[PDB]
């Protein structure tokens, strides 16, 4: 499938979005932008 | 003079409905206009297409 | 679309449909659940926004429609030259999301060298004929030089073409505003190409949305 | 770390 996910970008400093399949895959992976940065923005 | 034109798509991809001058016809008839260009046998609605043509 | 096929039904969550008095004008693309971005030559008041649809002629339990409170078209469009060539659309309340809805990235990096690329919609086929089932074509970007040598004096850096020399896969009328997918990003929308429809002498014409990044958040954020 | 993996599709794409 095509999900809306975030992922932290480096290359950006910031999270970004990126189509996930639904499975499989790494936990650089968030459902909302919120959580992605709560993880990854400091 | 307009009225004789064919009905022009023009080039862009939208799907309006508007309205021509059929000559064979001798009234007025819808078509697919693409957004953009074309030329002025084009019009609105059926009776400002009679009104004018 | 000519020269395409139907596409797989679980493929396009972000394709939309604006309606106007009951039949389809353009597509448009959801890139956030309250705004469908289509193309600015489809303004037309009182538009209607079906999402989660594939088959226009049924009724779908998929399907969510919403009325449009809001179209900002870009500030610096041109019909006259095409130029900017870009709307974005905020729906009555925020799309409910499913396997069939949801939105799609853009494209934020004008250097991105994906050229596979695909494209989709409701519009004309090869036959002439307005199909129910959603179709879809792959095709790939052009260069910006082919693309000048095909449109002399009229291809602006917000506009990007795509076509198949083999076949001439192309967009065609109904399929303004809906999206050119590269690498399973928003790349493009439907603007214009050639009259008739089919790329195989020129390729069609799509908005470079990696030039609207900014405009969009700011309008997204208003 | 784990922000500094690519993003993966996964399989199911």
């Amino acid at each position: 499938a095509l999900f809306f996910r975030w992922y932290f970008d480096v290359t950006e400093g910031k999270c970004a979005p990126f189509v996930y399949g639904g499975c499989g895959g790494n936990r650089n992976n968030f459902d909302t932008e919120e959580y992605c940065m709560a993880v990854c923005g400091s | 003079e307009v009225c004789s034109e064919q009905a022009e798509t023009g080039p862009c991809r939208a799907l309006f409905f508007r309205w021509y001058f059929d000559v064979t016809e001798g009234k007025c008839a819808p078509f697919v206009y693409g957004g953009c260009g074309g030329n002025r046998n084009n019009f609105d609605t059926e009776e400002y297409c009679m009104a004018v043509c | 679309l000519v020269h395409g096929g139907p596409c797989d039904k679980t493929s396009h969550p972000y394709q939309a449909a604006l309606y106007t008095s009951g039949h389809l004008l353009c597509g448009g693309v959801l890139i956030h659940p309250l705004w469908v971005l289509t193309a600015a030559h489809c303004k037309k008041p009182n538009l209607q926004v079906f999402l989660g649809k594939h088959n226009l002629g049924q009724q779908e339990s998929s399907q969510e429609q919403s009325s449009v409170v809001r179209a900002v078209i870009h500030p610096d469009y041109d019909a006259a030259s095409h130029d900017q060539d870009i709307m974005l659309l905020r729906l009555a309340r925020p799309a409910k999301l499913s396997e069939l809805i949801q939105p799609l990235p853009l494209e934020r990096d004008c250097s991105a060298q994906t050229t596979s690329c695909h494209i989709l919609g409701w519009g004309k086929t090869a036959d002439g004929d307005f199909p129910d089932t959603i179709q879809c074509a792959y095709i790939h970007l052009v260069s910006r030089e082919e693309c000048e040598h095909a449109y002399p004096g009229q291809i602006t850096q917000n506009m990007l073409c795509a076509g198949d020399e083999k076949y001439g896969k192309d967009s065609c009328q109904g399929d303004s505003g809906g999206p050119l997918v590269c690498g399973d990003h928003l790349r493009g929308l439907v603007s214009w190409g050639n009259i008739p429809c089919g790329s195989k002498e020129k390729p069609g014409v799509y908005t470079n949305v990696c030039r609207y990044t900014n405009w969009i958040q700011k309008t997204i954020q208003a | 770390e784990v922000c500094s993996e690519q993003a993966e599709t996964g399989p199911c794409r």
